[PDB]
RNA sequence: AGCGAAUGAACUUUAAAUAUGUAAGAAGCCCUUGUUACUUAACUGAACGUGGGCAUUCGAAUGUAUCGACACUAGUGGGCCAUUUUUGGUAAGCAGAACUGGCGAUGCGGGAUGAACCGAA
RNA sequence: GGGACCGAGGACCGCGCUCUGCAAGGAUGCUGGCGUAAUGGUCACCAGCGACCCGUCUUGAAACACGGACCAAGGAGUCAA
């Protein structure tokens, strides 16, 4: 894998190689790289203090680091917003650019024809 | 416990493309109010099937009341209660006017006799004994004995609790 | 209706001003079309487009202790006979007690 | 005045619409599931210790 | 009124000149066209109204 | 200078909402329902109610 | 859950509970072609710029008793108890880490009484 | 319908309404006894409830230890570079 400076990276921490072993607190974390070497990569991570948060620097090699897709989701949302707004302007109709927080459900009817409800005792005896 | 009523609940898994029109499970329970009824229904459905509160909805909740609350009935309750040893079955009988009264008396009696609580007691099946020869317990047998008449000896009179002093010694005969 | 009418205070320029006038309701929420206490009550009850602004304008309703007590053990969930949690339609009775 | 009169009318009409929909579903033999409530009043009644 | 709900507008001084602004605000509220701080989208409501009138959702004749 | 409760003071209620007079005069809190013969509950509903 | 889907915690269509890192816009993405001492077989890529696009819902919620930068100044560098998670051990004790919570500098109601309990500042 | 506590402000403005006016941006009207220790306040005692002796020092905290017979006067971060 090829990694540049400034990207966001996830750390997996496998047990295959013991060299450059990170701590359990650094296991399964996400951060941004600042230093790239032949094998190890300098990663800045956010550590939780007993009352605050601080930034620490660690060295994790290639076998644990992999790229992420959070910025991929942000960028695809930007692209979708641009395309949708252009289409809305072309068609002369308004569209919802933002994303909704999933409002509650509405009212509806459920039929009982050929769907007779089954009665269930609190514990199943057979 | 409290004041109870029959609550019949139908609930179903939320419709999906894979399985539209789900099973619409239904069961009748005893709760002081509809919120507790729905919570108990969802707990029982989680215990039985692989349906959870988040992935489900309540189609209907209705209050079942008694057909005839004015005539004396005998009720047989089959229940399972978990104590320090494990789960145990009991069939017990109650002479009441309603299934609600039968369940109230059953909770009270189980608490009094075995210290079993609401989440420790499961109501498996409550039935109305359609006729005598279906009663198996000697106390309800002696209650349904023919030409039953009995006195009430040693009836303590009901005196006002603010009547501290009396002039005559009270009687316990009528 | 009663929460707005009796304990309804608005945040006017960062101050807790009692909702004594349709006029002040109008200056604070006129650009949203809410120009009276009835409009505010409608927008809150029937959750409208500008519910966020209406609720933010409404200062948090400072209620009293309920008249009649909470329950013998008020620090457990409402579905096990306590008071905490989601009492669906019984919060109306709680509001009656607390007003 | 006019806005309040129509607000009262709308409240009454919504209540009767809910009741009528439940009744017609019951008569047709189905079960009408009311829409989930959209408004919640929340009261902080507990202290801040622990 | 029936097709757009739109609780009755305040006529204000004169007639129509500001009644149209109130109509724009109410139609924006009903459709869901709002602002960052909840400012009603009067011009988007106007665009929706004219598009619907062109499509025939609103009756009218001479 | 005082906050007068409109639910106790009729004058503050009238000042805040002019429709209170019409509400009281037309008894809008005592509106009866329609006058129609209600259909009986279905036997399917009764059987589902007392199924167990 | 199933294996009336295949295969056999190390099986899987699906997927719990439980805490947890990153990101969520003009402080933006691209696309387009001018330069460069970088680079490429090459006006070809990368950087530096131009044009465009959305100022209104400008790209979730909710709060917001303002936030950031520089300079200067005083007192502080101890721990004890407990929940949960976790490593080890004993006959039982107990010992060690991580989080959070009470005590410090905190009065009041209750638990007859009372550093470590309950309510509440 | 009954009860309790309260009366903040001091010409008018304002929102209003049931508009000769009004319960509408904070109490007025009528009447009585007394006009003095009567109200009120201060000392001594009784009664009900509450309530460890101060400072220093150590410690996470107590406990311990230290100083305190009483009163009067004096009594300790100042000056220069």
């Amino acid at each position: 894998r090829t990694y540049r400076v400034g990207d966001i990276v996830d750390i997996k921490v496998n047990g295959a190689v013991q060299k450059g072993m990170p701590h359990k607190f650094y296991h399964g974390k996400t951060g941004v790289v600042y230093n790239v070497t032949k094998s190890a990569v300098g990663v800045i991570v956010y550590k939780r203090v007993k009352h605050r948060y601080i930034e620490k620097r660690i060295n994790v090699r290639i076998e644990h680091v992999k790229p992420s897709r959070s910025r991929e989701d942000f960028l695809r949302r930007v692209k979708e917003n641009a395309e949708l707004k252009k289409k809305a302007k072309a068609e002369g109709v308004p569209v919802q650019l933002k994303r909704q927080p999933a409002m509650p459900r509405e009212a509806h009817t459920v039929s009982i024809a050929d769907n007779k409800p089954v009665t269930l005792a609190p514990v199943a005896y057979e | 416990m409290g004041r109870l009523q029959e609550y019949q609940v139908i609930g179903r898994h939320l419709p999906t493309e894979a399985n539209p029109n789900p099973a619409l499970y239904r069961m009748r329970i005893f709760a002081p109010n509809e919120v507790v009824a729905k919570s108990r229904f969802w707990y029982f459905l989680r215990g039985l099937k692989k349906v959870k509160k988040a992935t489900g909805e309540i189609v209907s909740v209705n209050v079942i009341s008694e057909k005839h609350p004015l005539k004396v009935k005998n009720f047989g309750i089959w229940l399972r209660y978990d104590s320090r040893s494990g789960t145990h079955n009991m069939y017990k009988e109650y002479r009441e006017t309603s299934r609600v009264a039968a369940v109230e008396a059953m909770y009270a009696d189980m608490a009094a006799r075995h210290r079993a609580r609401f989440r420790s007691i499961h109501i498996l099946k409550v039935v109305e004994l359609e006729k005598t020869e279906d009663v198996k317990r000697p106390y309800i047998k002696q209650l349904v004995a023919k030409n039953l008449s009995f006195p009430l000896p040693h009836r303590v009179p009901k005196i006002s609790t603010k009547k501290i002093f009396s002039a005559k010694r009270p009687s316990t005969f009528s | 209706r009663e929460l707005i009418y009796k304990r309804g205070y608005g945040k006017v320029n960062g101050q807790r001003i009692p909702l004594t006038d349709n006029a002040i309701i109008e200056e604070n929420l006129g650009k949203y079309g809410i120009i009276c206490i009835e409009d505010l009550i409608h927008e809150i009850f029937t959750v409208g487009p500008n519910f966020k602004q209406a609720a933010n304008f409404l200062w948090p309703f400072k209620l009293s202790n309920p008249n009649g007590g909470f329950r013998p053990r008020k620090f457990k969930h409402f579905i096990e006979g306590g008071d905490l949690g989601n009492r669906e339609e019984h919060i109306n009775a709680l509001i009656r007690a607390m007003n | 005045f006019k806005r309040a009169e129509k607000y009262v009318k709308e409240y009454r009409e919504q209540e009767r619409e809910k009741i009528r929909l439940a009744r017609i579903a019951k008569q047709q033999g189905s079960f009408h599931i009311p829409a989930e409530a959209k408004l919640v009043f929340v009261i902080r009644i507990k202290g801040i210790n622990k | 009124m029936q097709v757009y709900d739109i609780p009755p507008l305040l006529k204000d001084p004169s007639q129509g000149g500001d009644a149209t602004m109130d109509f724009l605000v109410q139609v924006a509220r009903k459709r869901g066209r709002l602002g960052r701080g909840g400012v009603p989208n009067i011009q988007a409501a106007a665009m929706t109204v004219v598009t619907d009138w062109r499509d025939g959702r609103i009756q009218g004749w001479t | 200078v005082q906050k007068k409760n409109p639910l106790r003071n009729k004058q503050i209620m009238l000042r805040l909402n002019p429709y209170a007079s019409t509400f009281a005069k037309e008894k809008l809190g005592e509106v009866k329902a329609e006058e129609g013969k209600p259909p009986k509950v279905p036997a399917s509903f009764k059987e589902l109610l007392h199924e167990a």
